[PDB]
């Protein structure tokens, strides 16, 4: 059934989509095509099915968060003198009514997020997101004045794709080296962003250069906010900055044996890493908590961030 | 003598003042006198004003003095001056400025030449005392504001605490010589020595903003740089100025706003204290009882009573300690240099 192919189909399908609800139309449609009849058949299935799915994609933590609220939902109303039945239908049924919510959910958080940029604020986002996107170009409607500093997020180059987004809702705004972002942080009022998945504790797993900017956020006095959907949230506890589910073998070195001028002012775009040592290099970085200010969600927006602890406690019973 | 120090923090801190020339020793000259009035009755009185003022009485003290037949010149009159330092302690104590000038001048004194006849001996010692208001203090002063006007960029919003002769005259020469630019002039109670400022700068016509130091918070965010003038230097690095400069340096930092200290080197301590209540001096309470905006005008204050009422006390201290990390840069007459070069500066005299 190939369900990964699957996955990454929705992901062309629908550019709005996020990684967690693709996963879980990848499992719906599953369901559609499963034949099962067996609790036992029934619920062998995904977990091989998510699993196939998990072990099929190399960075698996957001499908993973769209994964594990979907087997919760299934054994949640499995468990309650549990048809099987009712709930394959009314999961293929409303399929075409989740990626509705997943939608809705992005909305939700531009009307709880615009109002965060005020008149004549400077603010800075790294890389490309959608709900980034979505609260700047909410605010920008309603003819409020602002301006985006945007950085250049190697090694995706997002950096250009969200700043032609913006520059068509005419935004001013410029264009930032992922070097120069401390230097910038004096003209930034806010500092907005998106995540990838938001862990237990409240901490953000993103493209490889946000941490950076929380950090220089935090040095600056500057507010950091944080913007994603609730489906998001998974259940993983970070140990550190450092430990997450690595696709490839990173930051490994070189094995020399005997083996046989540049100013400052210079630009050598000719003088990049090669994709060869790029995939040496970290995809994503891990955000602590502590420099995340608010967490905007379609819940609302977090503060506490042992509430999206609190939010993962009521998801598993 | 007072040794008995107890619960109080405040237990310490001398509170005996002299207000009035009762019961006042004879041998204590004129000029002494009307200083040690202006002491202890002034309310803006620069610490650099007052080291000026000091050296100019001694001046007239040396020269007024004759040496007794009982002592040569050098031995005795270092007794006649600390007769005077004595009574003028009495009336307030002396700040690090006059401190200083004081430890010059009882120097000089010891390395007079004994070969010298009493009027060269009183000659020489005016002569260098004239040098060290003309040199530590008068063109100290000159090279600091020039050296301070110059980090003033254009459409900078500079934040001021209280009355600072020394950042006064930066703000002034800064509107002078063509700077664009406004003042936030931060005040405070029990004494709004700020409005003595607000009132010299709008007279020459600079932008200002008036604000109490409750409202720090609120103003801060418009504030682009912060001077301050200094009581003295610690030798750690810290500087030892009046009431909420501490406050004015850390709400400062929080919101990245770059603290200037400005303070000439003569006023550079070896003193390293850890914490504000050491090394400081009491004002009278009674300048809290009454309340309404206003310093002597009157109405009666809750606190009217407060000496009577047990376990109500009130006191106002004059100055406290900002750390060393809340300052960013010292200017001097040595130019810019990073605070804790204070105990380097010293040694260079």
């Amino acid at each position: 059934f190939d369900i990964v192919q699957v996955y990454k189909k929705f992901l062309q399908d629908d550019p709005e989509i996020t990684m967690p609800v693709a996963a879980i139309e990848a499992l719906v449609q599953l369901l559609s095509r499963s034949q099962a009849k067996t609790i036992s058949e029934f619920m062998d299935i995904l977990q091989n099915g998510s699993n196939t799915l998990k072990e099929g994609v190399q960075n698996n933590i957001s499908l993973s968060a769209g994964c594990d609220i979907f087997q919760r939902f299934v054994t949640r109303s499995l468990h309650d003198v549990g048809d099987f039945e009712q709930c394959k239908r009314h999961l293929v049924e409303n399929g075409k009514l989740f990626i509705q919510r997943a939608r809705a959910c992005r909305q939700r958080i531009a009307h709880l997020g615009y109002p965060l940029i005020r008149d004549g604020s400077v603010i800075l986002t790294h890389g490309f997101s959608r709900g980034v996107a979505a609260v700047l170009l909410a605010a920008a409607k309603r003819h409020v004045r602002f301006k985006v500093f945007v950085t250049e997020s190697r090694p995706s180059g997002s950096g250009c794709l969200m700043t032609r987004t913006l520059k068509n809702a005419c935004i001013p705004t410029c264009m930032v080296l992922d070097s120069a972002v401390s230097f910038t942080m004096n003209r930034v009022d806010l500092v907005l962003v998106g995540a990838e998945g938001v862990v237990e504790n409240g901490g953000l797993i993103n493209q490889i250069g946000t941490f950076q900017l929380a950090v220089f956020a935090k040095h600056a006095h500057k507010p950091f906010y944080a913007v994603a959907e609730s489906h998001k949230f998974v259940r993983m506890f970070p140990l550190s900055q450092y430990d997450i589910p690595f696709s490839r073998p990173i930051l490994e070195f070189d094995d020399p044996s005997p083996e046989t001028p540049t100013p400052s002012d210079a630009i050598h775009n000719e003088l990049i890493m090669n994709e060869e040592q790029i995939r040496n290099n970290p995809t994503l970085d891990v955000t602590p908590p502590e420099f995340v200010s608010g967490l905007i969600t379609d819940l609302g927006i977090i503060d506490s961030k042992s509430g999206v602890s609190e939010e993962l406690i009521k998801l598993y019973l | 003598i007072f040794e008995e120090k107890q619960v109080s923090i405040f237990s310490h801190l001398d509170w005996r003042r002299r207000r009035t020339t009762e019961n006042i020793p004879k041998d204590i000259h004129p000029a002494v006198i009307r200083l040690g009035l202006k002491l202890a009755n002034y309310k803006i009185f620069g610490s650099n004003q007052r080291c000026i003022d000091l050296l100019k009485t001694f001046k007239i003290v040396i020269q007024d003095y004759q040496t007794p037949y009982g002592t040569t010149l050098s031995r005795h009159l270092t007794t006649h001056i600390n007769s005077q330092i004595a009574y003028l302690v009495s009336t307030r104590p002396l700040s690090i400025s006059m401190g200083n000038a004081i430890r010059f001048l009882k120097l000089e004194i010891s390395v007079l030449d004994i070969d010298l006849t009493d009027d060269e001996g009183k000659e020489l010692l005016l002569e260098k005392i004239d040098s060290y208001i003309r040199d530590r203090i008068i063109i100290a002063g000159q090279v600091i504001v020039q050296a301070a006007t110059e980090k003033i960029q254009d459409g900078d919003v500079i934040l001021t605490y209280l009355h600072s002769s020394t950042v006064n005259d930066v703000l002034i020469h800064a509107k002078n010589v063509g700077k664009k630019f406004r003042v936030v002039v931060v005040d405070s109670r029990p004494e709004f020595e700020g409005r003595v400022c607000l009132k010299l700068l709008t007279e020459h016509g600079i932008e200002c903003t008036y604000v109490m130091i409750s409202a720090l918070s609120y103003i801060m965010q418009e504030v682009t740089k912060i001077f301050l003038g200094g009581h003295a230097m610690l030798s750690n690095g810290a500087l030892y100025s009046r009431a909420g400069t501490s406050l004015i340096s850390l709400l400062g930092h929080e919101s990245n706003v770059p603290v200037i200290a400005c303070c000439e080197s003569y006023k550079f301590t070896e003193r390293i204290q850890l914490d504000s209540l050491v090394y400081n001096e009491l004002a009278p309470g009674d300048q809290l009882v009454n309340m309404g905006v206003d310093d002597f005008e009157e109405k009666p204050g809750v606190l009217a009573n407060w000496k009577s009422v047990k376990n109500l006390k009130l006191l106002s201290l004059k100055y406290d300690v900002t750390p060393p990390r809340l300052i960013t840069v010292c200017v001097c007459e040595m130019g810019l240099l990073p605070s804790t070069s204070v105990p380097a500066i010293i040694n260079e005299f």
